[PDB]
């Protein structure tokens, strides 16, 4: 049976099919008849079983798909781990697991505790080390203290000698004299009397010890080469090609460093996500999330209420915490807004807007004493009287 | 409690709002600035910081 | 044409209150037996009356 | 002829609504008087309704507990403004002309405002974002667009009080009080079409109706008197309120009539207006709170709502319900899954009520004739009328003559009624199931095994609620939606959750083991007790020395499987790859090999299933476990549900009668270890705890490299706890090598049943690391963390490394690093339990309302569609394979193997 | 040169006609204000010619269908 014949009877029959699952029973399909050899009656017989299958596993009407969301959601955090680790890891970076993380991301805080940016590479430098660290250094976000092997903050006669390390240097790719330059043109009202591989510094005659600590912390944390918000970079490579991990957060920024592949470039914080590649975007990276923040903790949870999740929460354009700030808060039903509040200004806004309540919800139709519109709640039934 | 500024107060129950601290010293009838310096050390960056 | 099973639920609810109301049985059932498994075997021969309407 | 509300709109009353609506005008400030009898023209009058025993309503004719009470309206003598609606009066002010009435805004404003307004309608935040950023724009404009006439300031003050700042003719600024009857004529003539954009609707909400002209008056059953325990009647705060309104409003009126000075008119005016509010609400802002006779501030029609116990946040509560018992489990699996074993005692107290039929009229009288004391009775009979009476002794002999067709009986629970089943707390939906009765002597609720996992229950004092439906449709749902048989396969991950658990495995792999065989007597046995439907045994599979016939463990098995089941996959106990290669290479190359070729290639590490016959492979945790059920999976999606409960019915009790008539133990000596094997862990302790001494070296002579996230001291503590958690790894991995399989520990721990590979390392090798919070020990003494070593030590063993095992037995320092640690995990056990329902809670309050339509739309409460086509395929997690939507590979393979044997 | 439809987690979008969008909206039985809406100041719509009131046909990639239409409108 050639192959266009099985794609044929694939489209004749199973018109109704999803489109993957069409093109993964083509393929499943092309490797077993090559393999043993099918006729005509199998494959009509397998298509019109898969079609009976996906008929059976349609969802009925009325099923209550939010309830059970939420708590297929809740029921394993129970078992989840409650933060109260410190995984300390040698080629990673610290981040926040568990219940914490999805606290955070349904309640979508503004900023997250550990901003964590995933930044590829494009072809030029992914299968290369040193490419990859050039990269680095383009994204380091390099600080004096990294750089300086020790400090020696020494007030008692106003000085300030910092011994820098040859090896951070060389690493990240700048040179005494191109940080010194650097540093005066950015501390202009400033002396550096650089000597060998100490930096010296003078706050331009200041008296005071706290105000030189000052000026010597300013200098010390001072960004040389960089994009802003950015710490420590670890440079991995998984699978073949090099990948970039970075803390901090400057998605948009990123984006436009040379040898960064915009693509397939990623971020922890799901508003700057927003921010810059529309809503969309956003409702993918917070399904992914949730879904790896499940799955790091070995549970397993069906995708679809995480999508479901995902879609109630960015439904007018802007993503908003699904708690009573953003969406319970703003519930039509003022019967049930009603009993989640301390005021009566609600009552007197709806009576002056003329607001509708269409007895949609459960908390309403639960408080009048009528059934719930869900599942048998939601069936009509006749009878034809003459009787046998 | 030490100020991000560098500025001591001290914070008494009654008082609703807080006290520099040379005040509060000169209140008790320490009044010399050296003595206020004296009862707190002799360590030069601490009298400077006073 | 497949009933949901919500709507199996309401069906058989609605046979077996009219059942216990006093309406006859359609099928002969055995003896001692309270209505609601009256209904259920009912169902299970396929003798319903009741009929639901879809929007 | 019963209809259910379907939607609720609210509005403003109109005055002539009220006026209309209402029955007795009223005018006399008179109580309950002195004989208890409603006087006319008062608070109370007989027209608004009677609570009052021994006396009809004036208008409906009821008595008091059937008359649901009647509306009354005062004719006020002046406009007042309601509390509520003063913010609303003043935006409105300030956005339309002092001569006109209408909006001070552009034409073309008015068109876009009307567009975004039709688009944002649902959304109410943004609808109040518009509203507000329209009365701001029509507020900051000064000469009205239509008129040209000049609009002086309008000043707001608390909390009914309106000034103009007007200015004279000398240019100063002077405030001039807005009377209500001003702000009456200022909002009468705003046109209809304004008022969307002003945010009202000209239908339901008038401006002109938020001052009020006729304040209506609540039924008596409204503000009831509860009377006091010395028989004063105990008025409602209410019915003060009112009687200080009609004091007031008389008073007014006729100091009205009598061409009063202005002044005296005013002071009266605002009385009423200050009474008015605070019998609205008396916790308005700026309002002086009423005091009762007391001395106490009087709660008000506002005070009565938003109280978190009265109609809103309080009707919606927990409270003891009716037909309902509670009562420590105890377990036993010779019951049905779906069966649940209920004490008599509670069994002959919740009665459950039956309508007598004609086919069972003669059960019913028996039961009846038993009374209330032998168990197959009844308690209580009610006659067709509708009295309902006591069994007893008395009138047992009769009741039963008389029992006919109509009559209801509520007689005891007996076997085969339906009940529900529920564990708290309840987290997941299968928290609550539906049982089938079978009574049996003793106080405990009797639960099957298998029904453990999904209601997460122990047998250690645990205690469980039962609910007893009563009404034919509740018993009808809870038999058909509620049921266990329909809930096997969570709707989590689309997996089984009942299944298996601790005996049902390891009993499982020891009738399946290679090289097991059973006698005839115990195939007999075993076969009759499962309760399997077999009565001629199958031929012998090797002979014993002497001669009596002998059946591997494997064909008993297979004599519970399907006639076509087929199914092929790796268990746990894969330790040898080649073995399941080889097979698999078969089986691919042939999809039905010759079960003689099988038999040489067998290993208990594949499973291999043909035609219902166990060829090759052993049961674990794979088999029929709490997830990755495979078998119980496919006979739950393949032959339905009746057929899975009975194979599941089975499986248990042949497995219990081989775990207990083979059995099973666990003593001291399943963790004793070889000499060689602990010569092994001795020295990779002390290579480890010597290389952690060399790290410790070369940090304090300052040879250390800081990594760029951790200083030096955080670079030397995460290098240390890597070589501990190594060397933890590797003294457990010797002693799984050198524990047996025969050992039965470790096939608890290898079959999935019981346990892990952790335990056995922590129980017989070595304990490892202790840490706090993913840190090692330090909270202590002055730099060390007890009093026994030297200060300022980081060595392995001062820092929470445990070497023995508990075996060999803790040294005090060791034992207390342990205790730190199980505090540790005992405080993170008991917060993780509020946060996770606090967090529950949330996404249940903001997901409850969603459900699917009839056309496979999802939409929100309000009427916006959250999604097409839910979960973007259509598809039931439960009905879904283990997430995928068809798992087209087993289609193929099942029906190839159907139609090519 | 980087447009965000390259992006993975950009699923493509489109702007429909008159006919389509009434013949949508019959579909479902809905209005436009029942409709999930985006922004006007999203980049997906500054990178199309959208303007508010307009209906945004989404082509996402599903995990569990492949193919999956989405419909927003655009508001201020
Ligand atoms: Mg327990
Ligand atoms: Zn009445
Ligand atoms: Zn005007």
């Amino acid at each position: 049976v050639s192959l266009s014949t099985i794609k044929s009877l694939i489209e004749k029959k199973g018109a109704n099919l999803p489109e993957n699952v069409k093109s993964e029973l083509y393929e499943k399909l092309k490797k077993y008849n090559e393999k043993y050899k099918l006729t005509k009656a199998e494959i009509e017989a397998i298509i019109d079983d898969v079609v009976k299958e996906y008929e059976r596993a349609l969802v009925e009407p009325g099923e209550p798909v939010g309830t059970v969301a939420a708590q297929s959601i809740g029921e394993p955090s129970t078992q989840m781990t409650l933060n109260t680790f410190h995984y300390a890891g040698v080629a990673e970076i610290n981040v926040t697991l568990g219940l914490p993380r999805i606290i955070e991301i349904v309640d979508a805080r503004k900023n997250p505790s550990t901003p964590m940016m995933t930044v590829y590479l494009d072809e030029e430098h992914r299968y290369d080390r040193a490419k990859a660290e050039e990269v680095a250094r383009r994204i380091e976000g390099t600080t004096l203290e990294n750089l300086a092997r020790s400090t020696t903050l020494d007030l008692i006669n106003f000085e300030f000698i910092v011994e820098i390390d040859p090896e951070r240097l060389e690493r990240s790719g700048l040179t005494m004299e191109k940080v010194v330059k650097k540093l005066e043109s950015s501390f202009k009202s400033a002396e550096f009397e650089v000597d060998g591989y100490t930096l010296i510094v003078r706050p331009k005659k200041a008296d005071k010890i706290s105000d030189l600590r000052r000026f010597a912390e300013k200098i010390k944390k001072h960004r040389l080469k960089g994009l802003s918000g950015v710490g420590k970079t670890i440079v991995r490579k998984e699978g073949d090609e090099y990948v970039i991990y970075t803390e901090g957060s400057n998605f948009k920024q990123v984006l436009k460093v040379p040898g960064v592949d915009p693509t397939r470039t990623r971020t922890n914080n799901i508003h700057e996500i927003a921010e810059v590649l529309g809503i969309e975007a956003a409702r993918n990276a917070i399904i992914d999330e949730i879904v790896s923040t499940m799955q790091e903790q070995g549970l397993e949870v069906d995708i679809r209420h995480i999508m479901l999740v995902a879609d109630m929460m960015t439904l007018d354009g802007i993503v908003r915490p699904i708690g009573r700030h953003g969406v319970v808060g703003e519930k039509s039903s003022v019967l049930a807004r009603a009993a989640f509040e301390i005021t009566v200004q609600h009552l007197f806004e709806a009576a002056e807007k003329g607001e509708v309540d269409n007895l949609n919800g459960v908390i309403e139709n639960v408080l009048i004493g009528q059934p719930v519109p869900v599942g048998t709640g939601m069936v009509k039934l006749t009878m034809k009287l003459p009787l046998r | 409690e030490r100020r991000k500024d560098g500025i001591l107060y001290v914070d008494i129950p009654n008082v609703p709002k807080p006290v520099k601290f040379v005040y509060v010293m000169r209140a008790l009838g320490l009044e010399r600035d050296k003595d206020i310096v004296e009862a707190v050390g002799n360590d030069p960056e601490v009298q400077q910081i006073m | 044409f497949k009933y949901t099973r919500f709507e199996k639920a309401r069906i058989i609810g609605a046979r077996a209150l009219q059942i216990s109301m006093g309406a006859p049985v359609l099928i002969d059932v055995p003896p001692g037996i309270t209505p609601l498994e009256a209904a259920i075997l009912e169902f299970e021969k396929g003798v319903i009356p009741i009929t639901v309407i879809r929007p | 002829m019963k209809k259910v509300i379907g939607s609720i709109e609210f509005g403003i009353l109109s005055p002539q609504e009220i006026r209309k609506m209402s029955a007795v005008e009223v005018t006399v400030p008179d109580t309950y008087d002195d004989d208890g009898y409603p006087i006319e023209g008062g608070v109370m009058d007989k027209r608004m309704g009677v609570i009052d025993p021994g006396l009809r309503c004036e208008t409906c004719g009821g008595r008091a507990g059937e008359c649901p009470g009647h509306f009354g309206h005062i004719e006020l003598a002046r406009p007042v403004i309601h509390v509520g609606f003063a913010k609303t009066i003043y935006r409105i002010l300030e956005s339309t002309c002092r001569e006109c009435g209408r909006i001070k805004l552009t034409d073309e404003e008015i068109e876009e405002y009307m567009k975004k307004i039709e688009l944002a309608r649902n959304r109410r935040s943004e609808f109040n974002e518009i509203i507000k950023e329209i009365h701001k724009k029509a507020k900051e404009r000064m000469v009205c667009p239509h008129c040209g006439a000049p609009q002086y300031p309008i000043k707001f003050e608390k909390p009914t009080i309106y000034w103009e700042i007007r200015k004279d003719e000398q240019g100063n600024e002077y405030r001039h009080r807005l009377m209500p009857t001003e702000v009456r004529d200022w909002l009468e003539k705003i046109p209809d079409k304004d008022l969307p954009l002003l945010g009202l609707d000209p239908e339901k909400s008038r401006p002109e109706w938020m001052v009020l002209t006729v304040l209506p008056v609540p039924p008596v059953t409204a503000r009831p008197s509860i009377t006091l325990e010395t028989g004063i009647r105990a008025e409602d705060d209410l019915t003060h309120k009112l009687v200080d309104i009609i004091r007031i409003n008389n008073r007014l009126k006729q100091n009205i009539e009598a061409g009063a000075p202005q002044l005296i008119i005013e002071d009266l005016w605002d009385l009423l207006q200050y009474h008015v509010t605070t019998y609205i609400n008396n916790e308005a802002p700026g309002v002086p709170p009423a005091k009762h006779k007391s001395g106490r501030p009087l709660k008000t029609l506002a005070q009565r709502l938003k109280g978190k116990e009265g109609r809103f946040r309080g009707n919606l509560s927990g409270k003891r319900v009716n037909f309902s018992a509670r009562t420590v489990i105890s377990p036993d699996p010779m019951i049905s899954i779906n069966e649940v074993g209920v004490p008599v005692e509670v069994a002959m107290e919740l009665t459950v009520p039956e309508k007598v039929t004609e086919f069972n009229i003669e059960r019913l009288r028996k039961m009846v004739l038993n009374g209330p004391d032998k168990y197959p009775g009844a308690n209580y009979v009610i006659d067709p009328e509708g009295r309902r009476r006591r069994i007893m002794d008395s009138n047992k002999e009769t009741l039963a003559n008389q029992l006919d067709i109509g009559w209801t009986v509520e007689r005891h629970l007996m076997d085969g009624d339906i009940v529900l089943f529920n564990r708290q707390p309840s987290l997941h939906r299968m928290s609550i199931m539906a049982h089938r009765v079978r009574v049996m002597p003793y106080r405990t609720f009797r639960l099957n095994l298998a029904v453990c996992p999904p209601y997460n229950a122990d047998f250690d004092g645990d205690e469980m609620n039962l609910h007893v439906p009563q009404t034919e449709e509740a018993q009808a749902e809870a038999r058909i939606l509620m049921e266990v048989q329909n809930h096997i396969i969570s709707p989590r991950y689309g997996g089984p959750i009942i299944g298996g658990i601790q005996d049902h495995i390891s009993g499982g792999y020891l009738l399946t083991r290679e090289g097991a065989y059973f006698t005839r007597d115990e195939v007999e046995q075993m076969l009759m007790f499962a309760g399997v439907d077999i009565t001629e045994l199958p031929e012998p599979d090797k002979y014993d020395e002497n001669g009596n016939p002998l059946w591997s463990g494997k064909t008993i098995f297979s004599l519970l499987l399907p006639e076509d089941l087929t199914v092929w996959y790796r268990n746990k106990l894969c330790d040898e790859p080649e073995r399941c290669e080889a097979l698999e290479k078969l089986i691919e190359e042939k999809l039905m090999p010759d079960p003689e070729e099988v038999r040489k290639l067998a290993y208990d590490g594949f499973v291999y299933i043909q035609n219902g016959k166990l060829l090759s492979g052993a049961i674990d945790k794979k088999a029929y476990g709490r997830e990755d059920g495979i078998i119980l999976d496919l006979i739950v999606r393949e032959y339905g549900v009746e057929r899975a409960r009975q194979f599941l019915d089975q499986v248990t009790k042949l497995t219990i009668w081989v775990i207990t008539h083979k059995g099973f133990t666990t003593g001291i000596d399943d963790e004793d270890l070889p000499e060689e094997a602990r010569d092994r862990i001795r020295e990779i302790i002390r290579e480890a705890e010597e290389r952690v001494n060399k790290l410790i070296e070369a940090y304090k002579r300052g040879e250390l490299e800081p990594l760029p996230g951790k200083s030096l001291e955080d670079t030397l503590e995460s290098l240390i706890m890597a070589v501990l958690a190594e060397a933890r790894d590797n003294a457990g991995a010797v002693a799984e090598k050198y524990l047996g399989m025969d050992n039965h520990t470790v096939i608890m721990a290898k079959t999935g049943a019981r346990g892990k590979i952790l335990n056995i390392t922590q129980m017989a090798a070595l304990l490892g690391q202790q840490s706090i919070r993913g840190k090692r020990l330090y909270r202590g003494f002055r730099g060390r963390v007890l009093s026994h070593f030297k200060p300022g030590d980081l060595g392995a063993r001062a820092k929470g490394f445990v070497v023995n095992s508990y075996k060999s037995g803790l040294t005090p320092q060791e034992y207390f690093f342990h205790a730190m640690g199980g505090r540790e995990g005992l405080v993170d056990t008991a917060v993780r339990t509020a946060q996770s329902g606090y967090m529950q809670r949330r996404l249940i309050n903001a997901l409850q309302d969603l459900k699917v339509e009839y056309d496979g739309t999802v939409r929100s409460p309000e009427g916006i569609i959250v999604q097409f086509k839910y979960g973007e395929d259509g598809v039931d997690p439960m009905k879904s394979w283990r997430g995928k939507t068809v798992d087209v590979d087993r289609i193929i393979v099942r029906t190839l193997l159907k139609m090519r044997g | 040169e980087f447009s965000i439809f390259d992006h993975v987690l950009v699923p493509e979008h489109r702007v429909l006609s008159e006919e389509e969008k009434k013949a949508l909206l019959e579909k479902y039985k809905i209005t436009l204000a029942q409709l999930p809406q985006i922004k006007a100041s999203d980049p997906a719509v500054k990178a199309l010619g959208a303007k508010p009131g307009d209906v945004i046909e989404i082509k996402r990639k599903s995990p569990t269908a492949g193919v999956y239409y989405y419909y927003r409108v655009v508001v201020e």
